[PDB]
């Protein structure tokens, strides 16, 4: 049984496997940061994102 | 108040945001634009035993 694309990938800087990536790259989050900090928010530029 | 550079057109003056607030303004005797960006605020948390 070959278990390497569900068991965790040691070259990723996360320990998640290929489906895990995948799972997490599918979904799109409006942002998973939680670490804007009052400080990304000063500058009012464009790209600042709602 | 922070110097800007949003594109005002010179029939325009204010800028709004979402919410119908101002988010920027052109100040009258010098015809320059200003963001505004209110004050630092955050809540307050107590851990204790
Ligand atoms: C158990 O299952 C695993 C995975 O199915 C097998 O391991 C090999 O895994 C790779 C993918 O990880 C298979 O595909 C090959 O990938 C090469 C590049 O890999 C990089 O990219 C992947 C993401 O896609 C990363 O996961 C990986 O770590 C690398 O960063 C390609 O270069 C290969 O292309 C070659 O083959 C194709 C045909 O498929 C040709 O067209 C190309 O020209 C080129 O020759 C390839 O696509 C790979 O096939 C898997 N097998 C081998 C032997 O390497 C395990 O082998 C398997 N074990 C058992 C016991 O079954
Ligand atoms: C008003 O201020 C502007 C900006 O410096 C200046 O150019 C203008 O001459 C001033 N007008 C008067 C009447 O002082």
């Amino acid at each position: 049984f070959n278990f390497s694309q569900i068991l965790p990938d040691p070259s990723k800087p996360s320990k998640r496997s290929f489906i895990e990536d995948l799972l997490f790259n599918k979904v799109t989050l409006a942002d998973a940061g939680f670490i804007k900090q009052y400080g990304d928010c000063l500058g009012d530029i464009a790209a600042r994102d709602l | 108040l922070t110097e800007s550079n949003k594109k005002f057109l010179p029939f325009q003056q204010f800028g709004r945001d979402i919410a119908d607030t101002t988010d920027a303004v052109r100040d009258p005797q010098t015809l320059e634009i200003l963001d505004i960006t209110p004050c630092s605020f955050g809540g307050v948390s107590v851990i204790t035993p």
